[PDB]
């Protein structure tokens, strides 16, 4: 469907909050959904390449880790 | 009158709340549905280790939050308190994420 | 009798005279092209290397080199690069 | 024994030999496929051509036949992808693309 | 006949053996000296303690026995050097340092 | 039963009990410690290797791991890591 | 008595230097500064002429790029002059300081 | 013992000019010199370390390169 809109206005708020933002423009929610999209896009691609090269049909925690590490964005706690 | 807090007070309580906690701030399923969507653009009938979805949710939120942080500083830099697209935009331009 | 430092400068010059037969190149600019080669050499050899490691493989094949290129290179450059790649390998296994 | 270079079986300038040797000597793996140094020397060639194409064109406009660094710079920053590729790459004697933010211009 | 584990010969808890293997099978080099793994398991142990120190504290401060990621996050982010070292590292269930920018706070 | 995944978690426990004998560690965090080790393994091994190659050595010595650590780790952290590393090497050599 | 208004020679100087590629720092001052800074880390050190210029390339590249990032931070705050606080913002966002 | 001051107001201006800056606070030149210091310091540290590990009393262009690369500040045309 169109699941990007499942990233609720309240959700993006909660995230701005943990980031230490007091006040939020209306325009932000769609810019945010905007950027999140490009993040998950660039990351999932490189993940699935790692899935594909491994000749699997199931994306493993490592695929995403290998991906995040690649993209500049290393993650601790899912292995590797 | 019925009792009421003043614009920006609840926000600040909400900052303290969410900077104290670690729990993920996006709804699990909606995010999952988003992931499997953006996966169909690269291969169909894929599957995902429960753990691979979370590893992304932790990767996404962590990311956004740090953007908001760099954003909120570009708002404050323009004598504001309100984050606006042009603030994010400046972050990403300087971060070297767009041109 | 000095060192014996290998460059790529003579493969740049060939390719250069395949694509702009009339034009030349300053040493400074050959320097730059040389670096360029080494830099993308390492990036692909590297990303191939991991590919291998992550799947428990002792061998870097063309297949690794491909996936590496796919990961490292942008949309269009990657498509074309995969093809000159896949083109060149076939032309090789045929030739002899 | 017949003389023929591998490069000249793949129909490449970029030395399939040197590459394969550089791969084994570089400590990338225990084992190297015969197809890799081809596929890699292929890809190295192709990017060398894309850059040298665009740059050759930049050296005309400057009225020049020899490429200088600046042409490469002009070539690369002006191409969206090459720029994406050489984001975190300084090019000595490159200089910057001409660019002046609107607001800093007079009415 | 009696085989003392190298880790013991260095007084390291980190396995100097498994480090030596991982290196040779890593494709880092053709030949690994025999001090190298020692030196590395050493440095590894050390930074492992350096974090487990400051975290181990962060846990007490919260009146918690078992260390959770967030203690690690508190530990790493507050110590200046560890934070520089894990500049580009994201820590699962780690949250952020409590920090509110001055101009946002109310006017008393 | 099942295949055998190695870790570092037992060596983290031992070091935790040496450092805070009255303290546990959640799975999720023990993960994060594992990741950490692994990350700083690959980083020191990597730069070690680059150092060897750059200088035409086929052998990664303690001397490389040391210089790796001096380049990767910041001032104070480096000093100590250099110290805890040298100490361990000396005490291993002298044991035989 | 030909005089131009605060900012018109600037706009020219921008166009002159954006077009060229020569190094803008005088080279000796620069060379010395390096050795000054090398002392800190080891005494009686010697430098390949090319190593120096490689550092001058990197530095002049670094700064010019900062200035492009600084300059936007300025404009972001509806200004046209760059001020320490502009740089400070840039580097903080770039990840050069906390 | 203060060459930093050799990096002349009019030079820092030339860099800012190529960087598209039109107007420059006085407070700038120092802050700049400041940043340059950290940047040179940072790089040469890692440089000389390359020099020291190769038991050489001469720092080489390649030392400077391996360093710039480490710092992710990768440079072309000095032996990359
Ligand atoms: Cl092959
Ligand atoms: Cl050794």
């Amino acid at each position: 469907r169109d699941n990007i809109q499942g990233i609720t206005k309240p959700a993006i708020r909660r995230l701005a909050r943990r980031g230490g933002v007091k006040r939020i423009s209306g325009l932000i929610y769609e810019e945010t959904r905007g950027v999140l999209k490009v993040f998950l896009e660039n990351v999932i691609r490189d993940a699935v390449t790692y899935t594909e090269h491994a000749k699997r049909k199931t994306v493993t925690a490592m695929d995403v880790v290998y991906a995040l590490k690649r993209q500049g964005r290393t993650l601790y706690g899912f292995g590797g | 009158k019925p009792h009421r807090y003043r614009p920006g007070t609840v926000a600040l309580r909400e900052i303290r709340r969410y900077q104290k906690s670690t729990e993920l701030l996006i709804r699990k399923l909606p995010f999952q549905r988003l992931v499997r969507e953006i996966a169909q653009d690269f291969k169909t009938d894929l599957r995902f280790q429960s753990s691979a979805v979370m590893a992304l949710q932790e990767a996404c939120e962590a990311y956004l939050v740090g953007l908001f942080e760099d954003t909120n500083l570009c708002a404050i830099h323009a004598k504001r308190v309100t984050i606006m697209p042009k603030d994010i935009q400046l972050a990403r331009r300087i971060r070297g994420e767009r041109a | 009798k000095r060192s014996r430092k290998e460059s790529y400068s003579i493969y740049v010059y060939k390719v250069l005279k395949q694509v702009h037969p009339d034009t030349g190149i300053s040493s400074k600019a050959m320097g730059i092209m040389n670096s360029f080669v080494n830099d993308i050499f390492e990036r692909i050899a590297g990303e191939a290397s991991r590919l291998a490691h992550y799947n428990k493989r002792s061998t870097i094949t063309s297949r690794e080199i491909q996936t590496a290129v796919r990961l490292l290179l942008p949309g269009e450059l990657a498509k074309h690069a995969v093809s000159e790649g896949t083109k060149a390998v076939t032309k090789y296994t045929s030739a002899k | 024994a017949k003389a023929k270079t591998r490069s000249s079986r793949a129909g490449l300038q970029f030395p399939v030999g040197r590459v394969h040797r550089l791969l084994r000597k570089g400590n990338y793996s225990e084992r190297v496929g015969a197809g890799a140094p081809v596929y890699l020397a292929a890809v190295l060639e192709y990017l060398t051509a894309e850059i040298l194409e665009l740059a050759g064109n930049a050296a005309r406009d400057n009225k020049k036949t020899r490429i200088i660094p600046r042409h490469l710079q002009l070539a690369i920053r002006n191409d969206e992808e090459l720029n994406k590729l050489l984001g975190r790459v300084t090019i000595a004697q490159g200089g910057v693309l001409p660019n002046i933010q609107a607001v800093l211009l007079p009415k």
